[PDB]
């Protein structure tokens, strides 16, 4: 239970580290989706 | 989840061990101080029997 | 580009000139028509937003004043409008009947009865598009707007004049919250008095009929107005509906009375407004909505308010409804309405199917008006319950573990699981204020800590019948006095619970 | 001959026609002359300068600028009545079964106003299907609106075929099937399936109790945009002109919306989100509001609903939820487990699931089933790390029942025999409630999981467990 | 020609992803307003039309047939994208191949769970049906149990035999 | 309370006044802010010279153009105290996000093709031509406290 | 000027991220077709011209040079975004 | 642009930023790089078999990496620990000092003949160097350089 104490400690920190990198990539894709959906809407409107 | 693999592998396993122990009950039933005795004697026996099909 | 009013037939009358041919000032001729949009030549004097009339008798709103045409959105079936049809000014701006005559009736987006039952009879009429009360003639929100749902009345309290948003994914129960709130008012409906207005926008006819059936069966229709612009109604009607109901509520607000308006939902209203903007060819933005879709909702929700004493002291409380998709509160329309409102009640599917109903997320939901909108009684316990459930939620990871826990953490788990059961509540069963406090008080003072968690719902059911049966006087006083929980009231409560408990066991 | 127009422009399915005198109103049907077969055009807009925009109901290859076009002086009119039964029509009311003309005594326009608000029926009665998950968790309503959501290949068509088998065959009023933008192969399959069930008879077309309408993926967008209307138009006649109960099956109503979006751009609309037409909601509303029970008569509608990329937030399926009385949501995650029908018990609902309508017994069991499943779902993340050993005896007792209940929700479909190699089963409502009640109460914690998988009533679970012993 | 003259033919469209791109080019250069992902509003109908000309004919009509095997190229294993979902929603099944399986040695790299045939055993001879009826299920069970055994825990003879048999079938 | 006290304090320790720009003020909250300032003394309804703050509202129910320009209005009032009376001024902007939203809406309505997450192509210059007026000159200074809303809790949002 | 007269110069572009947004603004108002992150197809070219002028000249051309320190601002360490790449 | 380029190629070498950041050059993704020539009838069965084997173990390692990120290596089966070990040695043995990169690396460039590449990689896959340390395989040419480096340590 000492070994588990320090093992699950490391897992918690590693999870927070993965949560940051995942959030940064999620927000890239979130912004890219809005950017690209808009371009499509606006490109179609300007053809009329 | 994230560990979707471990997730399923675990559920499947502990479901197998559940079903397998029901089979072991059916073994010990097929084998049946003394009531108590046999119920132990053939708990252990039936468990070995199951781990041994041919 | 060519532009409209450069057509062979139209250019004849511009050069030929018949007798008294002009009339381009008060009359026009359809150049083009389709998808609920009519391009019209002439009408030189028609005003932006003016309601004009087609030869079929159909109404239309002038939303676009352009150099050589007017873009009219059609309040009807465009099959009845063709090239060259005569359009006339009525000078009109879109006005609706208002007053108590609307209570107990079902009407369309424009005030017209659709229940087949009641004549008009309305003494007052009102423009649907108007400016909200300004900064000065208002008073801070202080009067409770009881939903009768203990989770809400205790932890996400709404006051008269507030704008609280009901938001969640599809099947989460957000309409139900509005309906139970309307049903709850009957208990008060004479200081309290609250008139209700339910606006249906883009719903099914069957859905609203079931809705009114319930209100009718509960005898809530008597103080309720149902304004309905259903899914087969043309977009412009769905666009106006909310503003028409608003004007019906403003009658009460401005005449020393209190009204509650429900917009179910603004998600569908925005969709209709988008339809008309895109087909008028106004510039598209995020999710293809126009740049003025925020402005659309801000005009609407600001009209809800708590008036000055000098102005009659009346009020209008708003419960706008938004449907999120996959819990994305950062989508465009939701973002707009969340920022406009004074607070939000967020609903969740996970909570719902777990047995937490109403499915309110106590963690995220909020009321910026908060403590100022609840009675002294509730104030005495609500804050503590909010804190104790908050503590429980952060450690709820141990509920599915535990093992080497100590007495303290074990007590937090036991109380939390129980206070959680005490927040569950069935549909069409709003509770009077005195009833809500009595049950919340019980849990907070630990009269339920020994009871089996799974039986709390049954316990509360029996308890409420007992108090309603044997203790209406007690419930009546807690209301009338509206007081805190003093030593006297404490003594009075424990005597009811100790005796009820003994007979229950 | 009628008043004449002349084709000014042809761009795919969109055709502009010019009329020197008399301009046909929006929705009117125009017949284009000088072709191998009659080509119908539907008026969508009046562009000005005596020119109208139209959508074609068939291919436009062969059209020439200046070809004459005749206004029929009304919207598309299609056959209705006894003469349609056992026959197959297309969107424009023509027979496609190689059986000759449908010599009906009346025709009807496929565009119509929706029933008035005072004409709605508020009565709420169950329609039992025999399908355990549906009847238990999100029961269908007689004369109600039912939607079956599913991504590609999760089982919504197999479910609608089963429902026809259990509802329409067992107790026929009259039935209408609309094949809408789906597989022509599936149309042949359904047709032979119905011949076998005798629901369609090729000898007495009078003894047939189902009318068939088809506009599949082989048709151009105009036709796929209106076949739905054609089908519901046939159904309306039975509702109003005969009163008797009517069933309406639609595979797939998504295709109505998709068709519309194919030609929206050429109709000159600014696109909405995800490339859909800005008129999605109103297009859908004026169609869907016609599909309803009224005081005159009943229509029970069951519509398969395609879900693009398995995303229920997609505009088409997302706007469809609001038009329903019962939603049955199918999940790939569940299908992937061998659980059929792949119904998501934590994402299906019914407006009749109310203790005042179905009784507190039905209500509480359904609610209990959903609670133990949401609890398992919340538990799944924990066991995905720690395994099961770390759970308490109670925590794992819910895991075991939850998984049993999930398995007891599966069911051998009669229509699915060609896949399972097993005989279909139909479970009565009372038996469903009882069975599921017992499992939630713990009265079967000693039976193995496999005993619950792919069976009918709870007796079969006990009997399977017995046949599993030896 | 074959289909309608009492014969049977097989067609392969390798591939439709590129045909959609060409349609899109044609259409955009003709000034037709773009739709989703810049494709014409009717890209689905482009492919649905073409498939479905593949059919089994009636005895009365000569009993001939045309079978189609269209190909769609995914990008980064995204079966869920637009053009791919369109075509899946047309065909009578799909054979899904993943780079993960391809590289771990499963070649042809067919993902058995995610591939489907909407015709089923009706497209198999009696013989093939007699052996292959349970192979898909069995392999699915095997993959589950195989992941479970990777926990090193002691395995009874029953599990070990299933693992043994699954590894060999694979 | 922090806003009000910063007002009070800057008046004590610098003789400088304040200006509140409520960009997209909720009328309810505008009424309450007004009475809380009167209650706290930073506003005096009798002696208008004793008042320490000028309020400028662009209510949420006003069109995008007004909500876009209100910050400038309030900024201009504050420039008076820096340039004409050499003071150190306080300029509150609640909320800077709604300033950007208004701009986005105005840009949308003028038919300008939108940028990044649907924001105006002029996002940078709209913000920058305004913020740059807030600074220390030889004569005095405008210091600015700005309530900031972060869309989707994403600090990388434009 | 220094580069071509046998002298050496250093240039700092602080920063090019903002130059690129300014050009994006000009391009969008010109109604040019927006691409990745709404930047015009020629955003790469905007910076290529520029930094290619920083160079080391041989003796035959005076031996002068121009050194460039372009600055780029990333978001949460995203060095795979369009402009940074 | 790139997606449409693949359709014009007979071989594809896909460089990876994640690999380069690990110090492995050339930064070639061994599981995203393909050749229309990798066919047993063209390269021979030995060459063919060794490649599929290398990619097999690398893919297995890849599928684990997700589970290792949180819990770490101690939670793998005594068997997957072994594939991880060989995989990580193989990742490094794919790395190689270039002549043209001397200017930055400071390591003399190396050219390994195809016959020497197959053999070397076969031995590692078969376990003949499970006793050699990882670092021995990083930035060398043929396997003989690996052993020599393992001696320098
Ligand atoms: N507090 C509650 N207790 C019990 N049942 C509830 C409660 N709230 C809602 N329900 C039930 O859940 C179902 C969905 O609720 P409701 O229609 O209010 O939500 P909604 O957001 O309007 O859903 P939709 O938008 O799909 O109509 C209804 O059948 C209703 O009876
Ligand atoms: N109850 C069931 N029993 C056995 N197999 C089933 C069942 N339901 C569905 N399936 C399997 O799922 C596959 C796909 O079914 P189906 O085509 O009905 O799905 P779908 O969502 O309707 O597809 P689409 O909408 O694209 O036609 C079939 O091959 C079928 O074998
Ligand atoms: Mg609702
Ligand atoms: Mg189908």
């Amino acid at each position: 239970q000492g070994a588990r104490m320090t093992a699950m400690d490391n897992a918690t920190r590693n999870a927070g580290d993965m949560i940051d990198r995942l959030t940064t990539v999620y927000n890239r894709s979130r912004q890219a989706a809005i950017t690209k959906e808009l371009i499509e809407i606006i490109s179609g409107a300007e053809a009329l | 989840t994230t560990f979707d693999d471990r997730e399923r592998a675990h559920e499947a396993k502990f479901a197998h061990d559940a079903e397998l122990n029901f089979k072991a009950e059916a073994r010990r039933n097929r084998l049946l101080e003394t009531i108590r005795a046999k119920m132990v004697e053939l708990r252990a026996t039936a468990r070995e029997q199951i781990i041994s099909e041919i | 580009g060519i532009q409209a009013a450069e057509i062979s037939a139209i250019l004849k009358d511009q050069i030929k000139n018949f007798g008294q041919d002009a009339e381009v000032a008060e009359v026009g001729q359809v150049l083009s028509v389709g998808d609920g949009i009519a391009r019209v030549y002439g009408l030189d004097k028609v005003q932006a937003g003016e309601m004009v009339e087609f030869p079929g008798g159909i109404r239309g709103m002038v939303l676009n004043l352009e150099t050589d045409n007017v873009g009219v959105v059609i309040f009807g079936d465009d099959r009845d409008i063709k090239e060259g049809d005569t359009v006339k000014r009525t000078g009109a701006i879109v006005e609706v009947p208002a007053g108590k005559e609307l209570l107990g009736r079902v009407v369309d987006a424009l005030g017209n009865p659709i229940d087949g039952k009641g004549p008009l009879n309305a003494s007052e009429r009102r423009i649907a598009d108007v400016k909200a009360p300004g900064i000065m003639p208002r008073k801070s929100v202080h009067e409770p707007m009881a939903t009768g749902l203990k989770s809400v009345d205790a932890m996400i309290p709404v006051g008269r004049g507030q704008r609280e948003l009901i938001i969640g994914d599809r099947q989460t129960g957000k309409t139900a919250i509005a309906l139970d709130t309307i049903l709850n008012q009957a208990n008060y409906n004479g200081m309290k008095t609250l008139h209700c207005i339910y606006v249906a926008v883009g719903q099914k006819r069957s859905t609203v009929a079931q809705l009114v059936k319930k209100l009718e069966e509960t005898g809530a229709m008597a103080y309720t107005t149902v304004v309905a612009a259903t899914a087969s109604d043309p977009a412009p009607m769905q666009y106006l509906a909310p503003y028409s109901a608003t004007a019906m509520g403003e009658y009460f607000r401005d005449n020393g009375m209190d009204a509650l308006i429900i917009y179910d939902d603004l998600s569908k209203q925005a969709v209709a407004y988008r339809q008309m903007s895109l087909l008028l060819r106004r510039p598209p933005g995020r999710e293809a909505y126009p740049g003025d879709v925020f402005y659309l909702h801000s005009r609407l929700l600001e009209r809800s308010a708590k008036l000055n004493e000098a102005n009659g002291a009346g009020s209008l409380t708003a419960l706008p409804i938004i449907e999120t998709q996959a819990g994305d509160v950062s989508a465009y329309i939701p973002t707009n309405v969340i920022s406009i409102t004074d607070g939000q009640i967020f609903l969740e599917t996970e909570l719902f199917f777990q047995g937490i109903r109403p499915a309110v997320n106590t963690g995220l939901s909020v009321s910026r008006v908060g403590s100022a909108a609840q009675t002294k009684a509730m104030k005495s316990v609500a804050g503590p319950v909010k804190l104790e459930l908050a503590q429980y939620r952060e450690m709820a990871a141990f509920a599915q573990f535990g093992s080497d826990l100590d007495a303290a953490t074990q007590k937090l788990l036991n109380r939390g699981a129980r206070l959680t059961e005490l927040m569950k509540q069935p549909q069409y069963s709003p509770l009077t204020n005195a009833e809500i406090v009595i049950v919340i008080y019980a849990g907070t003072k630990g009269y339920l800590d020994g009871i089996p968690v799974r039986d709390v719902t049954k316990w509360e059911h029996g308890l409420l019948q007992y108090l309603r049966n044997q203790k209406a006087d007690l419930l009546e006083d807690m209301t009338k006095n509206d007081r805190k929980v003093a030593g006297e009231l404490e003594d009075a409560i424990k005597a009811a619970l100790d005796g009820y408990a003994k007979t229950y066991a | 001959a009628e008043a004449n127009g002349k084709i000014t422009q042809v761009i795919g399915a969109v055709v502009d026609v010019q009329f020197d005198g008399q301009l046909p109103a929006i929705l009117n049907a125009l017949e284009t002359e000088n072709n191998g077969k009659r080509l119908v055009l539907e008026v969508a807009q009046h562009l000005g300068e005596n020119t109208v925009r139209t959508i074609a109901m068939d291919a436009t290859e062969g059209l020439v600028r200046g070809l004459p076009v005749k206004d029929t002086g009304g919207p598309i009119m299609v056959p209705v009545g006894d003469a349609t039964l056992g026959r197959i029509l297309n969107v424009v009311g023509e027979p496609v079964d190689e059986g000759g003309p449908v010599e009906a005594t009346q025709t009807r326009a496929i565009h119509q106003q929706a029933p008035d608000f005072a004409a709605q029926a508020t009565a709420s009665e169950i329609l039992v299907t025999g399908i355990k998950v549906i009847d238990l968790l999100a029961p269908y309503s007689k004369g109600g609106k039912i939607g079956l959501f599913g991504g590609a290949g999760v089982g919504k068509t197999v479910l609608i075929m089963e429902l026809i088998n259990n509802i329409a065959k067992v107790h026929s009023g009259y039935s209408v099937f609309a094949g809408v933008g789906e597989r022509t192969r599936e149309g042949n399959d359904l047709y032979h399936e119905m011949v076998e069930s005798g629901v369609i008879k090729p000898d007495d077309l009078s003894k047939s109790q189902v009318a068939l309408v088809y506009g599949q993926m082989n048709e151009p967008p105009g036709a796929r945009m209106r076949v739905a209307l054609t089908g519901l138009t046939v159904a309306e006649q039975f509702r109003d002109a005969t009163g008797t109960d009517v069933l309406f099956f639609v595979d797939n109503i998504f295709r109505f919306t998709q068709a519309g979006s194919e030609v929206s751009a050429l109709l000159g609309r600014i696109p909405s989100a995800v490339g859909y037409q800005p008129t999605l909601a109103t297009d859908m509303g004026a169609m869907q509001e016609r599909i309803t029970s009224t005081k005159n008569g009943s229509i029970t509608s069951i519509q398969a609903v395609y879900v693009p990329a398995d995303d229920l937030t997609d505009p088409a399926p997302a706007t469809t939820f609001a038009h329903l009385d019962a939603t049955t949501v199918l999940s790939r995650a569940i299908s992937e487990l061998g659980i059929y029908p792949a119904v998501d018990p934590l994402d299906s609902n019914s407006r009749i699931l109310d203790p005042a309508v179905v009784g507190e017994e039905h209500y509480q069991v359904a609610r209990d089933v959903q609670g133990i499943l949401q609890k398992y779902k919340s538990l799944q993340d924990i066991i995905a790390i720690l395994g099961m050993d770390e759970l308490s005896e109670e925590d794992k007792l819910t895991v075991a029942r939850a998984r049993k209940i999930q398995r007891f929700l599966s069911q051998p479909f009669d229509v699915a025999k060609v896949f399972t190699g097993s005989d279909g089963v139909q479970v009565p409502l009372e038996d469903t409630i009882k069975s599921f009640k017992a499992v939630v109460a713990g009265e079967y914690d000693h039976l193995p999981e496999a005993a619950f998988y792919m069976v009918g009533g709870i007796e079969d679970v006990k009997a399977k467990a017995q046949r599993l012993a030896a």
